[PDB]
């Protein structure tokens, strides 16, 4: 069967840039690849087919070329929507592989988070427990860290965190962290605070609220 | 009276049905390059005008048996087609 | 229009056999071929096998475990697979896409979130999040909903029923002893609201609920 | 003549794992090579039939897959009777030639 | 004779379009291609596309981009190439070749160097280069013009229209604040000058402009 | 596309001694390959046609040889005026390439 390697499996790009992805054959399958693009949470959707013919509906800054056993991909000129990843497909030999896949990241600049730290529902503390939650949202880059201060006390024990992809609206970052307590143990403290530390800051992004 | 169109119509009937049951037959072998319809298209004409470039064959033991058919039912119109040709063409041979 | 429509998620137990629907609008045509792609998570897409309805003519990926079994009904075009003797290696999103037997595959299924597992449905928890009295507003405004404690994965979040979509936010799930939970935020602009309304439309196909909650302002 | 080279030489494995052998060949064979077991003072007996078709009395977790130069022979889920050598051999040119043998063990 | 006659240069301001031409001459046949190679400067030959004549077909690289529409007037004999919407990667030197749709190129054409700059045309000023008074000659003597103040490249020096090559040197331009500057040289046997004249014929096909300056002895 | 590799890119050699340069190309293409001479501020010149075949004003000394993956274009005996850059072009698979360029020096 034919083998399609697509290297790198990484490309980091700045904006506006020219972007070029390959796909490399084990064997001449002439001009039967074929490209796809795959968002978040997405499914597959046709870009190129047979290397270069372009389909209705794809900016034409995407292109291909190739034939034998190298092809590429190109975007002329890459902006926040083009972050997905990239898979190749032939149809020169039975049965019809893909390739590894390629993503795409962008080299942005720097933003700092947005906290926002919501206190829990009176839907949700009618049920008998409780949750306090803390958004850091369209920050770049990806590094970050957040820390739960129960009335000044350090508190760790009960936190969640959750990480997006590379955003594909404006190419920045953003995580969630929620602390689950119990109401019992939720209504034995005053004051909660969110402190996200990003490198666009010396000083820590705080955001708290009191009971 | 001009049955040369009913000779071709069973051409392009053996052309089409041998194209489409071609794929049917190769999709399933590992290597096997006659699994579009477009190019099984050409390839049911390589066959029926005996001119067999190569570039697409069966592999498969169906796949063959269709070629077969393709042979005999194709090489035999298309023999009937060009052999009306050929008689028309006489035809204007005296008319100088 | 939606020229392949699949279920939502599926639910199977170790051991059992699930079966996948795949129903096609649009064109159809006697040299259709419909293909089936596994993607686990984290991993590439992976072929299964194509089935042509037409003729009742199937065939599978010899590079891996055969554990599908591809039919069709011509009569209300409906491509079935169905997998048997499931592992947790199965647990995977099965895509389907349409061949015109030209190569390509022109258009795609939404996929099926299939999950082997011996647990229970759980319908999910949605808890709105609005900001606390004492939060200086900006130019624009950030709130949303807490979908937590649900089994199995996943749940579909819009705002407005899509009206709004620039700067919505959906964080992955988290599992917590077979629960999951996750958060969705909107940032709008601060005069449009709460004079408009906003609102979180929740879908968890897995347990077939849907249910809205209004993000009104805190006292 | 056509060079079928097997790697690795050795396989272990513990129990209930999947196991896949690899055997290359030196051009492209299409899918005429063919799988053999040989067990411990025993005679080889065929396992797999033109790259992936299987055989009447083997054990269906034993299957096989590849066209070209490339192709693998796995075993779903391994068990103490699996462990013997297994040879590769093709029969798309003359003569036909043997691979050099993986070992299995658990 | 020059088969293929190409425009010395074109200046592009950003955004614009340039329309390039290549009449040829010489035999001409239904089955003749032409081509267009661009070649940057410090790098090696790029194939753009090609086109026939006879017919109007057109083909193009889709390995890069397609920034190019390839047009022939059959009556006149003349290839044109449009290039569209041009950027600082465009500007380079554009050759037209002459194929006889039998795989090679035989004969080429000068080259159109294609600037892309919101500059302006600037004539250059050639000035005599003469010895001092206290210049020790030898059996050969060393005198040159000076192009200063041009833009864009290029400008073609000759010497006595080419009567005189043999020891001529043409240093590569210098930029310097959107303008340019060269010099030339020759270097004749003494007894040979003044008693011959020496004069270097500079143009710059960008302003349309021919200039002759003698190089007289300095008294 | 077929790709054109000419290792190296700068040759360097004393006066009157025998040059070679190397053309690689991706996958085989016969003879249709094609050599051309460029000098400074100068228009490419064909030098060879089809590997070995000579053009009308070349010098003798030029000559061409290979098939298949590998080709050379050979100068006999070195002088100032061959100092240029070299480039080879196939045509047996369209569209036609060029290669990377090689520079020579004395
Ligand atoms: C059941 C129906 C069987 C036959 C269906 C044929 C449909 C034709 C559609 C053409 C689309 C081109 C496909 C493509 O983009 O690929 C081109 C580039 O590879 C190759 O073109 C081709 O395949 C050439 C077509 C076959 C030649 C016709 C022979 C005439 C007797
Ligand atoms: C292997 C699939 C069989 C398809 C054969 C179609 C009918 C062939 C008649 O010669
Ligand atoms: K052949």
């Amino acid at each position: 069967d034919i083998l399609l390697t697509q290297s790198p499996a990484i490309l980091s790009v700045s904006p506006g840039e020219r972007v070029s992805f390959s796909c490399r054959a084990s064997q001449s399958i002439g001009t039967d690849i074929h490209w796809y693009q795959q968002r978040t949470n997405g499914s597959p959707r046709l870009l190129i087919k047979y290397a270069s013919e372009s389909i209705s509906g794809i900016p034409s800054r995407f292109s291909g070329s190739g034939s034998g056993t190298d092809f590429t991909l190109s975007i002329n000129s890459v902006e926040s929507e083009d972050i997905a990843n990239y898979y190749c497909q032939q149809s020169n030999r039975w049965p019809f592989t893909f390739g590894s896949g390629t993503k795409l990241e962008i080299k942005r600049a720097d933003a700092a988070p947005t906290v926002s730290i919501f206190p829990p529902s009176s839907e949700q503390l009618t049920s008998g427990g409780a949750s306090v939650v803390c958004f850091l949202n369209n920050f770049y880059p990806k590094d970050i860290n957040v820390k739960w201060k129960i009335d000044g006390s350090e508190r760790q024990n009960g936190v969640l965190n959750s990480w997006t992809d590379q955003d594909s609206k404006d190419s920045t970052y953003s995580m969630s962290s929620t602390l689950t307590l119990t109401k019992d143990e939720y209504e034995r403290h005053n004051s909660y605070t969110c402190e996200a530390t990003h490198k666009t800051s010396t000083s820590p992004i705080v955001k708290s609220f009191n009971r | 009276w001009r049955c040369a169109g009913a000779a071709t119509v069973l051409l392009v009937i053996v052309l089409l049905a041998g194209s489409y049951l071609a794929v049917l037959a190769e999709r399933g072998a590992p290597g096997a390059q006659l699994i579009t319809y477009p190019r099984a298209l050409f390839w049911s004409v390589e066959t029926a005008t005996t001119v067999g470039y190569g570039d697409l064959y069966p592999v498969t033991l169906w796949g063959r048996l269709v070629a077969v058919v393709v042979m005999v039912a194709g090489i035999t119109s298309f023999g009937l087609v060009t052999a009306a040709l050929a008689t028309w063409f006489v035809g204007q041979c005296q008319q100088q | 229009q939606v020229q392949l429509q699949q279920p939502g998620a599926e639910l199977v137990k170790p051991g059992a056999s699930v079966k996948l629907s795949c129903k096609a609008s649009g064109y159809t045509f006697t040299s259709d071929w419909i293909h089936w792609v596994k993607q686990r998570p984290g991993h590439g897409l992976e072929w299964i096998g194509e089935i042509i309805p037409s003729y009742g003519r199937a065939n599978y990926n010899e590079k891996i475990q055969k554990k599908a079994t591809l039919t069709a009904d011509k009569s209300s075009s409906t491509a079935f697979m169905q997998l048997s003797s499931l592992t947790s290696e199965d647990s995977a999103v099965y895509y389907c896409a349409r061949e015109r037997g030209d190569g390509y595959f022109a258009v795609w299924g939404a996929g099926t979130t299939v999950t082997v597992s011996s647990a229970k449905t759980t319908p999910p928890s949605v808890y709105p999040l609005a900001p606390g009295s004492a939060a200086q507003t900006n130019s624009m405004v950030t709130l949303g909903c807490l979908v937590k404690g649900y089994f199995p994965e996943p749940v579909t979040v819009t705002w407005n029923s899509g009206s709004l979509s620039s700067g919505v936010h959906t964080f992955p799930a988290v599992l917590q002893s077979d629960l999951y939970t996750l958060s969705s935020s909107v940032t709008v602009p601060s005069s449009s609201w709460p004079s408009e309304t906003v609102t979180c439309n929740v879908a968890h196909p897995a347990s077939s609920t849907k249910v809205d909650k209004k993000i009104v302002p805190r006292d």
